[PDB]
């Protein structure tokens, strides 16, 4: 836990100081009724201010200089994406899941 | 009951004769010293296989004349690619980017919108033909056959920008190609 | 060696699916997996004959290789990187007339295999590059993790479509050829016996392959026909979801592995329950191959060294995965 | 029409093709050299990896002028199936300058020749010698 | 004492696989060896450990073969555990593993339990 | 057996005449073929005009329009299940038996017992003390005989042919051939 | 008939297994020519 | 398909001027029964000799003399 | 199987103290053959800057504290050295490694664009 | 003398309605699994000390164990008579950052002597040591060093431990899940320079992330139960 995993990771210094991860848990798509979706914790970065996406003038691509951009980690559980974040160093912030109240529902309400 | 008894297997029973018999010595040659001797002084084997590889020699070659020649084609050949109409002139695809999505190398980049007409069409459909691997996914996943892939591969370039196909080049491939790709089609859709 | 290739990630998928190809597609993947295995071999041996000196033998196979890439390019339309095995079948039927064109090439390539005989087998300097060179023990190639001819030179009768049979290989009558002294030569037998075998299997293959389908009936795995897709509304859907999602595979792992003509080729694929694979190990017998090079070459001269690795069939492709 | 010994990966597979008895490339005076002394052709046929590159750029600076280098494959173009690869060049221009780029996965053997043929046709059209009297 | 056995001969005629050869003495070797192996058991492994109930179990089948059956080929087509210099090697082999079993002490408690989310893959415990 | 076969048997280009005389007096092999395709018989429909009309072939349990539930036939979702045996586990097998030859007391006095292998039990206190016979009966096979290593095949023999059956290389050659047995 | 099928009484047999049969005369008689080539040759020689 | 005969009869059949255009691109005397010609000018035949190989039934004549595309 | 040359087997440090002398022992081996990278790879510094690059490498672990992220480090740094003496490295990669090089105010990435 | 017949002409079978039968695949492995369960079981009674757990599917059976067993349960897979795995096929790992110990490392053994074939599963971190099976297998010596390579494991005893896939001097372990797919630098030839250099990766197109499109419904049901009847804890007898 408090052992520095970055400093044999590899990985640039770009990543401790100067990007953002989010440790998040995905919501429901308000399209569809499924909740598979939003049973796993998942970390993504933040986009660079600049240099995160840019038209190639030649022939309209979408380029870019974030090497993480397309990067989003599965985790079973909370504890173990904030074991993983401060393993490798990184700095983090936690959205957390918005919780939908019970409401009970009948048929009979249609009329009372 | 099984081998179990003695920790052993069929599988590891070897078979009757697994063992290899004694190696002959010298005084259990079939061959007699002076016979031995005139074929390996005379080369007996290397005239043989001189005399093999003379045969050869007055056989048929293989070669074909390329380009005046052209070797075997199929219809599920994959070639250039090219978009296809309708007989009336319109445009198959509506823009519906499955083969976007199955694009093994994603060497294809779409984008849509509402025609002038109201028509779901697309306004830029690229495809990278120095990232594409030539697979095929693009054409199965197609619902109106509006992407194909015909048989041409002569088409080699001086510069790499010019693998680099949008909607004009796809299409002008597609009015060029027609014909020969309703040759292929009318074969393989069957199949298909 | 293509299609062995796709049809060992074929099986682990399939194995994972828990589904089963129907008997005419397990057929089809057995006739091209020897033909595959051909293929392999003429590209193996000549050009391992062809690093000792042997030129004449390269050229008069390949030409073999151009009426086999024939039949890979004609039911599929790639020569050589044909995506026709799938998981859950091959991915469309046998055009007419294949069978024809496959068995009046295999009346022929008999004499093919004889004449390249004629120039190597009792060839006194063939022998002389190959009889006691890179020998391998027993002990030692089975502690290294050599399989296939490498194997089986050493006096060791293992091979992956007897031990567990798979894609019809245990409807079909073959024998493997078995080395005693475990060098060069011996390998290069063993090869040239796995070329008429292989034959042997091809022709089995034209008489009793069987009607019906190719591909798996479940359209939540394998695509819909065209024809059946532009009419019906669940096929529609089912074309739709499995090219732009994809078939989610039940979560597990497994080890399935095929007699290459390289010798073991295995993959290790772990599922999550998604429609993406979350782990695939490739195992490479040329890759285990090659890292007993050390162990073998030592004490040998330059020239044996190209042998040695000729003799141990490497694409680095495979070895680089 | 001397060509480098440069097989890296399947696309070499249809450059073999080529030299086989139904094409004969040799008929047309192609000859494949072991050394780069020896040869004014490089294909690059073959995936391109960043560990390769740098033994890629020291093999072409070896060959004598003047030489020629072809693309062949997706791979050599652009990176094809490993263009988005931690270890893969995306495309061999980015270190030595392509005269033609011949496309497919692999290129067929016909296709590789006519890519050759288009070369050939290029170096015909070549005028070193009459730069010299008009130009200079 | 000293009692110096040939496990691998490096010379003789050979027996079908490649760097194995034939042992002088097939019947003499295995008794010795096989005899070793009950004696070692009783001397360092405890009753309770099933591995010593079963290696006793077949080292006795084993023994009670070769010292019946002059025929080598007979030996074998009743053992099925290979030709008897694969059989050397294995009673070697397993006489050896009964001394590292020894020290391993492998009848005791499970020296490491696994963490509780060891071996759960994707939220499901195995 | 795929014994020789007379070249005219042969889909390839032969001689004519005096030169079929010629070449069987100078060939060595008289009975090889050329190895060229005969223009009129190989590949002389091309694929692409080929007059067969192709059908979709469905097997009627699975792919009829009556009697053919769909999850009758669905074997992806009737995957096995992951199973893994702990240490507790086992222990409790070995204890109280199985399902299949029960080994547990009836009603509460059963129940006792099963809630003892719902927490940590080492296999090697419970072996420690245990009846020996169980052992020999459920741990280890025909009274104590070690288990072996299941085979991936049973029907994996084999047997050692001669030259008139296999048709390779005599017995001289350093390589022998092995058959299904 | 609506697929790629054998005949129905199936392929005639090919030819696979190994065909390749020993020609010339026993050696021999390749040792008495060379005796004879060599005899004769020097008698020759020794005429001129 | 390699003998001299097969090239003196498709010398005979194409005439010198045909075949003298065959020997600067073709680097083959070949003679066939014309099928028809393209919206470019090049010209399509088929080969009827018994003696032509499998692959090389079908060839074309390109309107240029000295080079071919 | 024999190892290449220069190979060590790799050990996991139980003592913090014995670690502290693979260490050193480590850093006199790289500052032997400093001039053996100069020689090999034809750098255009002498082998004095290298031994000054060398240090500067060493002295950026030398407060690691944690004894299990020190063997990983010693492993990788054994795994390094033997790269260079064996010539396994192109002489591009070691060029590059010597051509590593006041920040810039926040106005001026600001007109720029920063990051 | 006769011409070859036309293969082509020659008359083809008619066939009616086929059918086949419908039957789980999991079926054809009913003696497979209970054989395997047996033997399973039979390792972690001769190994108590070290045997984690077990589990079987279909014909494969895997053995879970510490990194600090990893030595005696592949010593006594390969010595012992009745389990004689003398080649180590593969060795391999998976990256799960989930739980405490990120890699699960793989070992296949195959047995050639009862054509039967065993797995191995330990753990480790990025910074624990597992013990090197290279005295053991010499054919994992360059098994390790590509899980080394791809992953970073640390291989204790390793005889020569270095990388055998990526690039001299790279820097971070490819497998690993927070691994950029495209990796952190590119090179290119640099004509000041004249080498080729190593550059910060920036992308003409960048990748697009289509697995966003994956599906909100659970595709697979719980699954079906194939344990057999003889591994199954027993239900006691209903009240008198
Ligand atoms: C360019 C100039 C020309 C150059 C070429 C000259 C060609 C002439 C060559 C002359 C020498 C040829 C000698 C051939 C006769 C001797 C060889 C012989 O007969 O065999 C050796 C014989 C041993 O008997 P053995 O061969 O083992 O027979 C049993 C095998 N089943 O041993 C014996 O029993 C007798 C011992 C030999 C006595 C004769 C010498
Ligand atoms: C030896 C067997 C006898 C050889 C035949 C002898 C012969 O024909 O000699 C004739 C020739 C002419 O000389 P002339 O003086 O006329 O002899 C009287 C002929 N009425 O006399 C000559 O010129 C001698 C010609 C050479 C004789 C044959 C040499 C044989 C060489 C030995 C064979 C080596 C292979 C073993
Ligand atoms: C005249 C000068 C030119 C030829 C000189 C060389 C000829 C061969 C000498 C040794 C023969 C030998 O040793 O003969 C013995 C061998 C093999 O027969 P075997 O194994 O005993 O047969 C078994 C017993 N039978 C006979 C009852 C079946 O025969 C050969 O392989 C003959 C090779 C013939 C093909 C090549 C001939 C043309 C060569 C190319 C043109 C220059
Ligand atoms: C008295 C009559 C004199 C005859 C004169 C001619 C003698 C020729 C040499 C015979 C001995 C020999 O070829 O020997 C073979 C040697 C050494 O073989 P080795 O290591 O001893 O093994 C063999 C002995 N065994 C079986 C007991 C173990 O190597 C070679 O393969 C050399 C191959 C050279 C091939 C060149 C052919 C070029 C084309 C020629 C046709 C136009
Ligand atoms: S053929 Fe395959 S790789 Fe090429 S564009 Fe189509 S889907 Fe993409
Ligand atoms: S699959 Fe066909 S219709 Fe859909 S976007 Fe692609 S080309 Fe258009
Ligand atoms: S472009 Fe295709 S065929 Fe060529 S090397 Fe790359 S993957 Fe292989």
């Amino acid at each position: 836990t408090d052992l520095a995993k970055e400093l044999v990771s590899g990985a640039p210094k770009e990543l401790i100081t100067e990007r953002v991860a989010r440790i998040y848990q995905e919501a429901k798509a308000a399209t569809q009724s499924g909740q598979h979706n939003t049973e796993t914790w998942k970390i993504d970065w933040d986009i660079l201010n600049k240099g995160n996406r840019w038209e190639n003038d030649l022939m309209g691509y979408q380029s870019s200089s974030d090497y993480m951009q397309g990067t989003i980690l599965k985790f079973d559980t909370r504890e173990g994406a904030i074991r993983f974040a401060k393993g490798q160093g990184w700095d983090y912030y936690i959205q957390e899941p918005k919780v939908r109240r019970f409401v009970k529902k009948d048929y009979s309400a249609n009329f009372y | 009951p099984t081998l179990a008894l003695t920790s052993g297997s069929i599988q590891g029973t070897h078979p009757e004769g697994f063992r290899l018999p004694r190696p002959k010595t010298w005084e259990e040659s079939s061959e007699s010293a002076l016979s031995k001797a005139t074929k390996w002084y005379l080369l007996s084997e290397i005239f043989r296989g001189l005399y093999i590889t003379l045969e050869m020699y007055f056989r048929a070659p293989y070669t074909i004349y390329y380009p005046f020649e052209k070797g075997p084609v199929s219809p599920r050949f994959r070639g250039e690619h090219a978009l296809r109409r309708y007989p009336s002139g319109e445009e198959r695809c509506i823009a519906c980017k499955l083969c976007e999505a199955v694009c093994p190398a994603q060497a294809i980049t779409i984008e849509a919108e509402e025609r002038i007409d109201g028509s779901r069409r697309t306004y830029k459909y690229d495809i990278d033909m120095t990232k594409c691997i030539y697979c095929g996914y693009c054409q199965e996943s197609c619902p109106v056959d509006a992407i194909v892939e015909t048989p041409n591969v002569e088409y080699a370039t001086e510069t790499r920008e010019e693998l680099l196909y949008n909607k004009e080049k796809l299409l002008a491939n597609g009015d060029k190609w027609e014909q020969e790709i309703q040759y292929a089609l009318d074969a393989d859709a069957p199949y298909r | 060696s293509m299609m062995t290739n796709e049809q060992v990630f074929s099986l682990a998928v399939e194995k994972l699916l828990n589904l089963e190809v129907p008997e005419r597609g397990q057929y089809i993947r057995t006739l091209f997996g020897e033909i595959t295995r051909v293929l392999n071999h003429l590209m193996s041996v000549l050009s391992h004959a062809m690093d000792v000196g042997a030129l004449t033998p390269f050229l008069w196979g390949f030409e073999e290789r151009e009426k086999l890439m024939e039949f890979y390019e004609r039911v599929s339309g790639a020569r050589l990187h044909s995506a026709y095995v799938r998981p859950g079948g091959v991915s469309q039927d046998l055009p007419a007339g294949l069978l024809d064109d496959i068995y009046m090439w295999a009346t022929q390539f008999g004499d093919r295999l004889d004449e390249t005989e004629e120039l190597l087998t009792d060839s006194r300097i063939w022998k002389q590059r190959t009889i006691g060179i890179g020998e391998v023990t027993a002990e030692d190639a089975l502690n290294y993790g050599l399989s296939g001819v490498m194997l089986r030179g050493s006096g060791v009768p293992f091979d992956i479509r007897k031990s567990q049979p798979y894609d019809a290989y245990d409807k079909v009558d073959f024998d493997i050829a078995v080395g005693t002294k475990g060098d060069c030569y011996d390998r290069y037998l063993i090869r040239m016996t796995e070329f008429r075998q292989s034959l042997r299997i091809i022709e089995q293959c034209c008489n009793q392959m069987p009607p019906g389908p190719v591909k798996v009936e479940d359209f939540k795995v394998a695509p819909p026909p065209r024809a059946l897709m532009k009419e019906d509304m669940e096929a529609l859907i089912h074309h739709f979801l499995l090219y732009t999602k994809g078939y989610a595979v039940p979560a597990g792992e497994t080890y399935t592995a095929i007699e290459a003509p390289k010798g073991e080729m295995a993959v290790y694929v772990v599922s999550d329950g998604s429609e993406r694979p979350y782990r695939c190990k490739i195992r490479a017998p040329g890759f285990a191959h090659l890292g007993a090079f050390d162990h073998i070459a030592r004490g040998h001269f330059l020239p044996d060294a190209v042998a040695i690795i000729g003799t141990m069939d490497l694409v680095f492709g495979e070895v680089d995965r | 029409f001397w060509p480098m010994t440069f097989g890296l990966a399947c696309c070499a597979v249809e450059m073999m093709h080529v030299s086989a008895p139904r094409y004969d490339q040799d008929r047309l005076g192609i000859i494949f050299r072991a050394s780069p002394r020896q040869s004014d052709i490089m294909i690059v046929a073959g995936t391109v990896t960043n560990k390769m590159a740098p033994a890629l750029r020291q093999v072409y600076d070896q060959m004598p002028y003047p030489r020629w280098v072809i693309s062949m494959g997706s791979c050599a173009n652009g990176g094809g199936y490993y263009h988005y690869s931690y270890s893969v060049v995306r495309g061999v221009d980015r270190i030595v300058p392509v005269d033609i780029y011949v496309p497919g996965c692999p290129p067929t053997s016909e296709a590789l020749m006519y890519g050759v043929f288009q070369l050939q046709k290029k170096m015909m059209d070549g005028q070193t010698h009459r730069m010299w009297y008009r130009s200079y | 004492q000293a009692q110096e056995i040939l496990i691998k001969a490096n010379k003789g005629n050979p027996t079908g696989l490649t760097g194995l050869f034939q042992h002088p003495s097939p019947r003499p070797t295995l008794i010795t060896l096989y005899k070793a192996t009950l004696k070692n058991l009783e001397e360092k492994i405890p009753k309770e450990s099933v591995y010593r109930t079963a290696v006793e179990a077949f080292t006795k089948e084993r023994l009670s073969i070769v010292e019946n059956n002059e025929i080598i080929e007979d030996i074998e087509k009743k053992i099925g555990s290979g030709l008897v210099e694969e059989l050397i090697v294995q009673a070697n082999e397993e006489y050896d593993l009964i001394d590292k079993m020894a020290e391993w002490k492998a009848w005791e408690e499970l020296e490491e339990k696994p963490l509780d989310d060891q071996w759960t893959y994707f939220g499901k415990k195995l | 057996s795929g014994g020789p076969v007379p070249v005219f048997k042969k889909y390839t280009t032969g001689s004519k005449g005096i030169w079929e005389k010629i070449r069987q007096l100078l060939t060595l092999v008289p009975n090889r073929s050329t190895g060229n395709p005969l223009v009129k018989n190989y590949r002389v429909p091309p694929p692409g005009s080929q007059t067969l009309k192709y059908k979709d072939p469905v097997t009627i349990p699975a792919g009829d329009i009556v009697k053919n539930q769909y999850y009758d036939r669905d074997h992806r979702r009737n995957y096995p299940r992951l199973v893994a045996f702990d240490q507790t586990k086992v222990s409790g097998l070995l204890t109280l038996g199985s399902a299949q030859n029960p080994r547990i007391s009836v009603g509460e006095k059963g129940q006792k017992e099963l809630a003892v292998f719902d927490q940590s039990v080492s296999l090697s206190s419970t072996l420690a003390t245990i009846d020996p016979k169980v052992v020999k009966s459920e741990l280890l096979a025909e009274g104590g005989s070690p288990v072996v290593a299941p085979s991936l095949n049973k029907k994996m023999k084999f047997r050692l042919t001669e030259e008139s059956e296999h048709g390779m290389y005599p017995e001289d050659y350093p390589i022998r051939i092995f058959a299904q047995n | 008939a609506t697929q790629d099928l054998p005949p129905i009484s199936g392929y005639a047999p090919i030819q696979w297994k190994r065909n390749l049969p020993s020609r010339g005369f026993r050696p021999v008689i390749w040792f008495l020519g060379l005796c004879t080539a060599t005899g004769y040759g020097f008698y020759q020689i020794s005429l001129a | 398909s390699s003998s001299i005969q097969r090239t003196l009869r498709n010398l005979w059949k194409n005439g010198f001027k045909k075949s003298f255009k065959q020997l600067q691109g073709y680097n083959d005397i070949k003679s066939g029964r014309l099928v028809g010609t393209d919206s470019f000018g090049n010209k399509f035949y088929e080969v009827d000799d018994p003696v032509e190989i499998h692959m090389r039934t079908r060839f074309v004549e390109y309107t240029g003399f000295w080079r071919q595309d | 199987t024999n190892p290449t040359a220069f190979a060590q087997t790799t050990r996991y440090v139980k003592d913090s103290t014995e670690m502290r002398t693979l260490v050193l022992n480590l850093y006199r081996r790289y500052l032997r053959h400093s001039r053996g990278f100069v020689n090999n790879y034809n750098l255009d510094i002498p082998a004095s800057q290298v031994r000054t690059k060398i240090r500067q490498e060493f002295e950026r672990q030398r407060f690691v504290k944690d004894l299990p992220l020190k063997n990983v480090l010693y492993m990788k740094a054994q795994m390094e050295f033997q790269e260079l003496v064996n010539f396994w490295k192109q002489q591009c990669h070691v060029m590059q490694y010597f051509e590593s090089i006041k920040g810039d105010s926040f106005v001026q990435k600001f007109l720029k664009g920063a990051q | 003398e006769e011409p070859l017949p036309v293969l082509r002409d020659l008359p083809r079978p008619e066939y009616g309605e086929l059918h086949a039968p419908v039957y789980n695949p999991a079926e054809k492995y009913k003696e497979q699994i209970e054989e395997l369960h047996k033997f399973g079981r039979y390792i972690m009674g001769c190994l108590p000390k070290f045997v984690q757990q077990f589990s079987v599917w279909k014909d494969e059976l895997v053995i879970y164990v510490a990194p600090s067993a990893l030595t005696q349960v592949a010593t006594f897979l390969k010595d012992h008579t009745s389990a004689q795995f003398k080649a180590c096929m593969d060795v391999t790992a998976a990256d799960y950052p989930t739980r405490t110990n990120r890699f699960d490392v793989v070992y296949n053994l195959l047995s050639v002597r009862h054509n039967s074939r065993i797995r191995i599963k330990t753990y480790a971190s990025e910074v624990s040591p597992v013990p090197s099976v290279v005295p053991l297998f010499q054919g994992a010596n360059w098994f390790e060093r590509e899980t080394y390579d791809l992953f970073g494991i640390f291989f204790e005893g390793h005889p020569d431990l270095r990388r055998i896939m990526t690039d001299y001097g790279f820097q971070g372990h490819p497998l690993r899940k927070d691994f950029p797919t495209t990796g952190y630098t590119e090179v290119r030839y640099d004509a000041e320079k004249r080498r080729v250099v190593y550059e910060p990766l920036e992308l003409t197109q960048a990748w697009r992330n289509f697995t966003v499109g994956s599906s909100v419904w659970e595709q697979v049901g719980d699954g079906k139960d194939f344990t057999p009847e003889s591994f199954k804890l027993p239900t006691p007898a209903p009240d008198p």
